[PDB]
RNA sequence: GGUUGCGGCCAUAUCUACCAGAAAGCACCGUUUCCCGUCCGAUCAACUGUAGUUAAGCUGGUAAGAGCCUGACCGAGUAGUGUAGUGGGUGACCAUACGCGAAACUCAGGUGCUGCAAUCU
RNA sequence: GAGAACAGAAAUCUCCAGUAGAACAAAAGGGUAAAAGCCCCCUUGAUUUUGAUUUUCAGUGUGAAUACAAACCAUGAAAGU
RNA sequence: AAGCUCGUAUCAGUUUUAUGAGGUAAAGCGAAUGAUUAGAGGUUCCGGGGUCGAAAUGACCUUGACCUAUUCUCAAACUUUAAAUAUGUAAGAAGUCCUUGUUACUUAAUUGAACGUGGACAUUUGAAUGAAGAGCUUUUAGUGGGCCAUUUUUGGUAAGC
RNA sequence: GGAGCGGUAGUUCAGUCGGUUAGAAUACCUGCCUGUCACGCAGGGGGUCGCGGGUUCGAGUCCCGUCCGUUCCGCCA
């Protein structure tokens, strides 16, 4: 709208631009530095970070360790791959996040070999307990929670993702207070509420609450569930047998794709336009002087 | 060429500048409270003046940010004191507007003589859905020129519902 | 009176340099320092903790000790008659690697290869860097490119 | 801030006598004193004109 | 008594008479002000690795 | 090749004013019982991918645009400067030999590249 | 910059622009933008034992500072600090 | 001055090749910071003094700040840019690689880590030139009022200041 | 040729160096008294705290410069 305030020649010339990953607004550098910087006496020994991000209708979770060329992934795990584990609808919720975390844990440590040892907890009773130390035998694999920008509050699915991670074998150090059902008024964890949360108990209770409150909103939501024959008291058991679907075979089988990269290139390049040349530009300028200036 | 590019009220800020601290301000705070349904906030004087009478950081005025269907209610009944007649100014060049009124009594409120009389400032602020862009934490952005709230467009939107009179020079 | 603080006469030394303000970029921190490696010391005003003294700006020396977020560097300061060997404790942000040393190491790497090649040839190398030898006897070519004769140019006002 | 400390002996001062005289007439008596080396006695009388 | 206050004159010419003798370093440098932890570890390492060569190689 | 998450370098990437975007992707967008947090479900929280878009965002293109960059026998061997002279000059300073060597200006050329993992007619 | 009763050069509010033209206890210079700035939350690391180091230097002191250890704490979800 | 330990060491008031740091001379200000000469065009409802009008978010002149594009000029305590001269460090045996031992440190991991036995690679052993030896300790004298010259330069009108 | 000091209603001065306030005396003004003026009685106003800039929630007092006036030194030859 405005060109009276005027981003002038002078102002532009002496403008410093941030970093691209900050100019998008996607990477907190102040945090990132503090996170990734290794204790220099360890040398090349890398620091691994459990990246967890939540888009609208996906969860991304990836262990990354850095290198000055660019930050290299150890392994990745997504929520939209949960279909072949047996969870389809309602897939970016707290329980789903937990599941994703679990998958990433069991995956990375599977591919690193140890898995057999350091199975962690496999009760999932919602108790605050970390990956222990096996006396006589290798240390457990360590990795730190990278949130990025997603704000920290008690109850967030960020923390579900951590819970899933830690329980599934990977050492992520953490305090309890930001898991759901932490009593703020006195240092008293309730594991049973947390327990309920882990298997989508909040969601199931919500479904129960739309029995006689309203049943058009109920139809608006949960449409897929109605289609697939899913209901309240089945829900807690859906995540339960699906956890063992991870703990037998978590091995990452990628999609069949169909077509190859060249085909995709062929598709894409049709729509996006190329640049130009100098000659073409000069011609256009000539046209513009004919039409506007010379006036036919 | 108008599917998502719709228009609506984002929020409405009801405000009362009270020339001193303490009693009057507290009474105003009660006033806004029961009108809106939300409990208000109390702003501080940014610097010393003396000619007004106020000084540095004195807790001077009060306001409340109202949103949703609930703001529309108050806009209606309040807009009826000016009687569906605004001005050619009042609408800013950013596609927002406002109208000041006096006597809070003539918009639902009962007098109740311990309270008193206080004039109000309505400043309504507009948007097109998509203005999550600026206010969000992650992946902040600037809103493009074609999707901005202009003055003229806002005036049109106002005319179209409410049967509202723009009027004046 | 006279003044000699820890940052005496350092207006333009620790200036942050034009349009490169702030946000300590992250290559810096992942550059891995081994004991007994040569390092240059460009101080960095955008970090205050673990700073060098003004004297050591631009000065170069060997790393001796490592720690959590810093490195012990030794330098030969000149004082009175002699060289005295110091022991600094610079934070990693003020340091970069010696490019020259890296270059040297690469040269050494090539040297071994050259020696190996020579061996499969049957000895005789000549591996040292000789300077610019006084360039050889050659023949030029006129053919088309004739001596384009010049002259001196006369004095002219144009002012 | 606090109303404690009647002390301060009342003034020896002849100027403190006009204060002694003008008290019954009243009107916000604002009277400075000085603590210099722990010695404190009334120095000047002053009164605001309003404050209501 | 306005005497000459300071100069650095004819100082370099003193300096170069004996002449900027360099530190004269040794292999096995002095581990003084090297990380305590590291020093401790190295100690034990040396104690061990001596034993290996001493007991075995005979 | 596009697109996402994570990046390295940090504007050849930023800004101004416009126009294009199929697939998926994000993206906006629906809702507040629970965890959660606000003067306010705007923000952040959670719940739905269901109710709707490509209008914005993001990407790409355009402009004898700003800016930025890159080079040029472009200015210009210009200033300026290390070395020497019982060199010139009343001096200020200047020329000479051995060397070293800029900035503005002018012209032309460019307007992100690229690594890790995933996914897309 | 554009707007909102009393409201005016200025009192409160709201949007737009805004590379820093502010604010950082105090001189001046640096440094700082999801910040070292402002608002909130919880706190004593302004703690204990003794070295090593840099500065001014005679390479003594004093002061000031830096990197560490060994404790015991702080806060944070954590990386850390 | 006394020597001592060795006997071509590792060094050199130096260049070369390489790579660092610097913020001065220059330059720059139609680039920030300030300092400043001139008009042009805009601007005001958001400054006054007039003429046209009972008044007007008035018809029009005079200035006054502002804004835009241009202009002449500048800076020890201004700067995008940026020399020359001086300056740091490397030019390998205390090296490089191959195998593998050490540990109370560190690693998810006999991964790293520093230190190693063993094996290779030497007469261009890894730029120039020079080395009336190289290194090393003792002790003690006098000294601690300076001055002139080239160029750089501060006060000062200037001075054999 | 330097050092220190002063700065306010129309006048003499406090206030002021302590920063979120300008007081006394006289003069001036009004009414009253009085044949009329003085004296008195009862009320009232009047000072951008010399000027300009800066620091400051706030400057009249805090810092710097002109500006106009008062002081101190001018010794040994």
């Amino acid at each position: 709208a405005f060109q009276k305030d005027a981003k002038s020649s002078a102002y532009s010339s002496r403008f410093q631009t941030p970093f691209r990953r900050r100019r998008e607004g996607k990477t907190d550098y102040y945090q990132r530095k503090r996170l990734v910087t290794q204790h220099k006496a360890k040398y090349n020994t890398p620091k691994y970070r459990l990246v967890v991000r939540f888009t609208n209708k996906d969860i991304i979770c990836q262990i990354i360790s850095s290198t000055i060329t660019g930050d290299v992934v150890l392994a990745a795990a997504y929520s939209h791959e949960l279909p072949r584990y047996g969870i389809t609808h309602g897939l970016t919720n707290w329980a789903a996040a937990y599941a994703t975390g679990l998958l990433i844990a069991r995956r990375t440590l599977q591919k690193l070999g140890l898995d057999e040892t350091y199975k962690g907890v496999e009760e999932v009773e919602g108790e605050y307990e970390l990956t222990e130390a096996v006396e006589d035998g290798p240390r457990p694999f360590k990795v730190f929670l990278d949130i990025g920008l997603q704000r920290t509050t008690t109850g967030a699915r960020v923390f579900g993702a951590l819970k899933g991670a830690s329980d599934g074998g990977l050492y992520v150090p953490h305090s309890e207070n930001r898991f759901p059902g932490w009593d703020f008024e006195t240092e008293e964890i309730d594991p049973e509420l947390l327990r309920s949360y882990i298997f989508g108990g909040h969601v199931s209770q919500y479904m129960e609450e739309l029995a006689d409150d309203d049943e058009e909103r109920f139809s608006e939501l949960f449409k897929g569930y109605l289609a697939d024959d899913i209901d309240a008291d089945s829900l807690e058991d859906i995540y339960t047998s699906a956890h063992e679907a991870i703990r037998a075979d978590p091995a990452f089988k990628p999609t069949e794709k169909k077509f190859t990269k060249e085909q995709y290139a062929a598709e894409s390049k049709k729509y996006r336009q190329t640049k130009l040349s100098k000659e073409e530009r000069a011609a256009r300028v000539a046209a513009k002087i004919a039409a506007l200036a010379g006036q036919q | 060429q108008n599917p998502m590019r719709d228009l609506k009220i984002e929020k409405l800020v009801l405000n009362i500048s009270v020339g001193e601290s303490g009693d009057r301000l507290t009474r105003a705070s009660k006033v806004l409270e029961q009108l809106s349904g939300q409990t208000p906030v109390q702003s501080k004087a940014r610097y010393t003046v003396r000619t007004f009478g106020i000084r540095r950081n004195e807790k001077i005025a009060v306001h409340v940010t109202v949103r949703g269907p609930k703001a529309e209610e108050i806009l209606e009944r309040g807009l009826k004191v000016k009687e569906y007649q605004l001005r050619d100014r009042n609408f800013s060049a950013t596609g927002n507007f406002g109208f000041g009124i006096d006597e809070h009594i003539d918009l639902g409120i009962k007098y109740d003589p311990s309270i008193g009389i206080f004039g109000m400032d309505f400043y309504v602020v507009m948007n097109r859905p998509g203005a999550r862009v600026t206010r969000r934490k992650r992946c902040k952005g600037t809103v493009g020129n074609s999707h901005k709230t202009t003055k003229e467009d806002t005036v049109s939107w106002f005319k179209q519902k409410y049967d509202a009179d723009v009027l004046d020079k | 009176g006279k003044s000699h603080g820890y940052r005496s006469r350092t207006r333009y030394m620790f200036q942050r340099d034009f349009r490169k303000h702030g946000a300590v970029h992250l290559s810096t921190y992942l550059k891995v320092y081994k004991v007994g490696d040569i390092v240059d010391i460009k101080a960095n005003g955008s970090i205050q903790k673990g700073m060098p003294h003004k004297f050591y700006q631009g000065k170069t020396g060997v790393v001796y000790n490592v720690t959590k977020s810093s490195v012990g560097v030794i330098i030969n300061k000149m004082v009175g008659n002699r060289y005295l060997e110091k022991r600094l404790n610079l934070r990693v942000e003020h340091i970069k690697h010696s490019k020259c040393r890296q270059e040297f190491l690469e040269r050494v790497k090539a040297n071994a290869a050259k020696r190996a090649e020579a061996k499969a040839q049957g000895v005789a190398v000549q591996l040292k860097r000789q300077p610019a030898q006084p360039r050889e006897s050659r023949i030029v070519s006129t053919e088309g490119n004739v001596p384009q004769t010049l002259a001196p140019v006369p004095y002219e006002t144009f002012i | 801030d606090g109303d404690t400390k009647d002390d301060v002996k009342a003034p020896e001062g002849e100027l403190g006598d006009s204060l002694q005289t003008a008290f019954d007439e009243g009107k916000d008596l604002m009277v400075t004193i000085i603590s210099a080396m722990g010695e404190e006695a009334a120095i000047s009388f002053k009164e605001a004109a309003r404050t209501d | 008594a306005k005497s000459k206050n300071h100069t650095a004159h004819n100082q370099t010419r003193k300096a170069h008479r004996n002449g900027i003798k360099k530190p004269k370093t040794y292999k096995y440098p002095s581990l003084k002000g090297v990380d305590p932890k590291f020093r401790r570890n190295h100690k034990h390492a040396l104690h061990g690795t001596a034993k290996a060569l001493a007991a075995a190689k005979k």
